[PDB]
């Protein structure tokens, strides 16, 4: 039997099973539901949600990293695995991924909807930051995961997430996305319909850059030239992109670029480390890694090692690590610990469930 | 220096060979410079080496798809699709009403026109001379055209061939006897530019970086415009097709090998197979125009391990019949040498008292925990009033656990022991999670600190109302495992007023 392994992400879903280095699907964390209640589907999840919104009122039951609505994640799940994987669920121990300082209500609510709803024989929650970690050869270190609508720092020991010093930072691509739609709109540009941004995200994710000094680079941008880059639209005009290229992922760094009153990745790296043990702390400095979709940026990782360097003290040895699959991590990591001898042990199986009942979730998954 | 990876192994290749390839050397060094320009690899499945200087004119169109109808391998029809299937190879001519309905088809359906075929002189000159694929020409005065035969197929078919001005270009137009008169001979063209059908270059794979792997086939027919837009032909005479016909229950050698690979330059720089581990080049067959020569199934192999190892993959959305033979083609065969590695490594890293309910012996409850051989260590602490070890393994960390120690454990402030963890017998331990004041868990879950590579191990400590519950497990032993088995513990505790 193989494991299944299904991260649930904010923006996007990344299923498949234990064993394989590549999610089988990765699709919306969407669902949508006929905005007239009155009189084909009830329901409609990912893709074809979002082809039929004209039709549909849309939700985002993950929007933030912690699951909202258990309905509508119901669908969510029963969508992966019958018409994503195609499999049945009772044949299939499941590894699933979970936020940093996700609440115990809600993974209690994961564990039972498993049991009852789906009949898996045994079930894991992880917390998608140690998966991370795992998926670069790692078990102490502290991983800076930045996705779709959320942002963690979150430092592990020995494969033990510490939850006193994680820190969550509200904004991830969703919000470069939208900042990048702002900002090219100010020059006379119009990005504000979903097909517009689509295109946005598209520029986004091929052109934008992390700054090493983000003032020098916006006095080159203004002085020649030489960072601008062209981009075809769909209706086959050309739009330059140029110092937006660096200051859309600048916002990581620097949140009030948003209007966002929060310290920015660098510095809520630094504050994560220092809430840990004194004697960790070199350990976290030499294993920063990076994961996630939004800290694919090229120039990403010298940032960072620059920005730690200048806070941390001098004789500090300090390392970031950006694998080439960051964006896919979480799951790397997930199908590596679902695929291992020692994972048997550590399940929760339908035998345990049946006699504690959802809250040994608490006891058996951290 | 020889290649290793794992349980792959590249020799040097010594004293490289030139291979002979259909495609032409010009055609090569434009998808080399597309694969760099768009940072992917790409395989072409091989061109017939009698197609080159057709290719290479650049008159004609290539084969689209719904084609079914077969090429011919002999006669002045060599490297195209005759409308009648009596003039293509020996399968087809053995079979003549599928195949000839198969042509018919193609055009009624709008896949094809019937076109007239024109050679160029290289043409007349390689079939002639080159090949001998021809007999001799001879003026047919009577009509003006010279007369041949083929010396391979039906040599007892004559061909007429006739000097005609096309376009400014002075081609030979190829006629033959149809129901004993002359008639010009006719080929499957394409729809569009109405010239007759080549072979094309046809896609084995296409590998994309991480940037470039996802949800968001739009890239495949992204790239395709590409590459036929740095091919530059005329509009309509175009090399590469958007789509792909079926897989096909078929399989010979010289239909897959020897493919041409393109691939990014940063393969062929001394660093280009990782640090110190050498150039593409060294282990595989490279040109001088970047082509990388596959020669067979266990080349393809090595070589698809090679670009998955630097984090090119073929596509989820993408539909490719890559294999042919299976010298390890299947997905567990094919994983990525640092998901191997990743997984190796982690596998490696993870690994006077009160009397007790039922009579006398609290000895007997640090034997229940002890028992499953999965905790080195096991106490049950009285907290209440002066603090003292009920019972504890011997010679282990808890049966030395101090007052001033439970009353960290114990004490009102939850977050000093968070600047450098707190200790238990003396042994450091940082705090992972403190449940301690949680109703329901009233735990605390720790991992003791240690110097070098020397093993950690998770510790669990449970609070009813007159005891402390803990356990060490051994080494590898997961925390959750600890803590449900010390809670259970604290639960029948608890049943008993303890
Ligand atoms: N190459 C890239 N450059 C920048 N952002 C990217 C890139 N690839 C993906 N992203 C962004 O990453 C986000 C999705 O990342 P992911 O880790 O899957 O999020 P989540 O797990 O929260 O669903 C999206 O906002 C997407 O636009
Ligand atoms: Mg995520």
């Amino acid at each position: 039997t193989t494991a299944l392994v299904c991260d649930n992400g904010s923006g996007l879903v990344k299923a498949g099973f234990a064993g394989d280095d590549a999610p089988r699907a990765v699709f919306p964390s969407i669902v949508g539901r006929p905005r007239h209640q009155g009189v084909q589907k009830d329901s409609y999840v990912g893709d074809e949600a979002q082809s039929k919104r004209g039709i549909l009122t849309l939700k985002y039951p993950i929007e933030h990293g912690i699951i909202t609505n258990w309905d509508d994640m119901e669908k969510i799940w029963h969508h992966t695995f019958y018409n994503e994987l195609r499999v049945a669920p009772e044949e299939h121990p499941t590894l699933l991924t979970e936020a940093p300082l996700n609440p115990k209500a809600n993974r209690e609510k994961m564990t039972q909807i498993m049991f009852e709803t789906f009949n898996v024989p045994a079930m894991y929650v992880a917390i998608q930051a140690v998966l991370s970690l795992y998926a670069s050869g790692r078990t102490t270190g502290i991983v800076l995961d930045s996705g779709d609508g959320v942002t963690h720092n979150v430092p592990i020991y020995e494969g033990y997430a510490l939850p006193h010093a994680i820190m969550r930072l509200d904004l991830a691509g969703r919000d470069l996305t939208d900042y990048l739609m702002k900002i090219l709109t100010e020059r006379g540009y119009s990005f504000v319909t979903t097909a517009e941004r689509e295109i946005v995200r598209d520029i986004k994710e091929k052109l934008c850059y992390v700054a090493l000094d983000f003032e020098n680079e916006m006095a080159t941008a203004a002085s020649s030239s030489s960072l601008e880059k062209s981009y075809e639209l769909p209706d086959g005009q050309v739009i330059t992109i140029g110092n937006e290229r660096f200051r859309c992922p600048e916002t990581l760094f620097q949140p009030s670029f948003i209007g966002m009153e929060s310290a920015g990745i660098h510095e809520t790296t630094y504050n994560s480390i220092m809430k840990c043990d004194i004697d960790i702390r070199k350990d976290l400095y030499a294993n920063n890694v990076m994961s996630g979709g939004t800290t694919m940026y090229p120039g990403i990782a010298d940032r960072m090692q620059k920005e730690i360097t200048a806070l941390a003290p001098s004789t500090m040895k300090i390392k970031i690590i950006a694998p080439p699959e960051r964006k896919y991590s979480v799951w790397i990591g997930g199908s590596i610990l679902a695929s291992l001898s020692t994972f048997q042990q550590m399940w929760i199986t339908k035998q345990e469930y049946d006699e504690a009942g959802p809250s040994i979730v608490h006891r058996k998954c951290f | 220096k020889t290649y290793q990876s794992r349980d792959l192994v590249l020799e040097p290749i010594q004293h490289p060979k030139s291979i002979e390839l259909g495609m032409p050397e010009v055609d090569q060094s434009v998808l080399a410079e597309v694969a760099e320009r768009e940072n992917v690899i790409i395989g072409v499945r091989p061109v017939d080496e009698k197609s080159k200087s057709l290719i290479a004119s650049k008159m004609y169109s290539s084969k689209g798809l719904f084609v079914k109808a077969k090429s011919s391998d002999w006669g002045p029809m060599s490297g195209f699709i005759p409308v009648d299937q009596s003039f293509a190879k020996a399968s087809a001519r053995r079979d003549l009403e599928k195949f000839n309905e198969y042509a018919e088809q193609s055009i009624l359906s709008g896949n094809a026109v019937s076109a007239n075929l024109y050679l160029n002189q290289v043409r007349i000159e390689e079939l002639v001379s080159k090949y001998e694929s021809l007999t001799p020409l001879e003026l047919d005065v009577d009509s003006g055209m010279y007369k041949t035969t083929a010396t391979n197929g039906d040599q007892t078919i004559p061909f007429f061939l006739n000097k005609v001005t096309v376009d400014d270009k002075e081609l030979w137009q190829v006629h033959y006897l149809r129901e004993g008169e002359l008639a010009p001979f006719k080929v499957i063209g394409d729809p569009v530019s109405k010239q007759p059908m080549t072979a094309d270059y046809d896609l084995l794979t296409v590998m994309y970086t991480y940037g470039d792997l996802g949800p968001q086939s739009d890239r495949l027919k992204e790239l395709k415009d590409v590459i036929n837009t740095s091919l530059g032909r005329t509009d309509g005479l175009e090399m590469v097709h958007h789509g792909a016909d079926d897989a096909n229950p078929y399989a010979v050698m010289a239909d897959n090998f020897p493919a041409t690979f393109f691939v990014p330059k940063h393969f062929f720089d001394d660093d280009g197979l990782g640090e110190g581990k050498g150039s593409i080049q060294t282990y595989f067959n490279v040109n001088e125009q970047g082509a990388v020569v596959i020669q067979n199934p266990q080349e393809f192999s090595n070589f698809q391990q090679v670009a998955i190892n630097a984090s090119y993959r073929a596509s989820l959305n993408d539909k490719w019949n890559s294999g042919l033979d299976s010298p390890l083609f299947t997905t567990k065969r094919k994983l990525s040498h640092d998901y191997l590695d990743a997984r190796d490594e982690v596998a490696k890293k993870l690994g006077s008292p009160p009397p007790p309910p039922g009579g006398a012996g609290w000895n007997a409850y640090i034997d229940n925990l002890m028992a499953d051989g999965t905790c080195q260590d096991a106490a049950i602490v009285g907290y209440k009033d002066s603090p003292s070890v009920w019972a504890a393994v011997p010679g282990k960390t808890f049966v030395n656990i101090t007052p001033a120690e439970v009353g960290v454990l114990v004490g009102k402030d939850r977050s000093s022991f968070y600047v450098n963890g707190l200790t238990l017998g003396g042994q450091k331990c940082s705090v992972i999670r403190d449940s301690l004041l949680q109703d329901g868990e009233f735990s605390m879950d720790l991992r003791t600190k240690s110097t070098g590579g020397a093993p950690t191990f998770n510790v669990t400590v449970t609070k009813t109302d007159k005891t402390l519950v803990l356990l060490m497990g051994k080494e590898g032993v997961h925390g959750g495992l600890i803590n449900k088995k010390c809670y259970e513990m604290a639960s029948h505790l608890r049943r008993s007023q303890y």
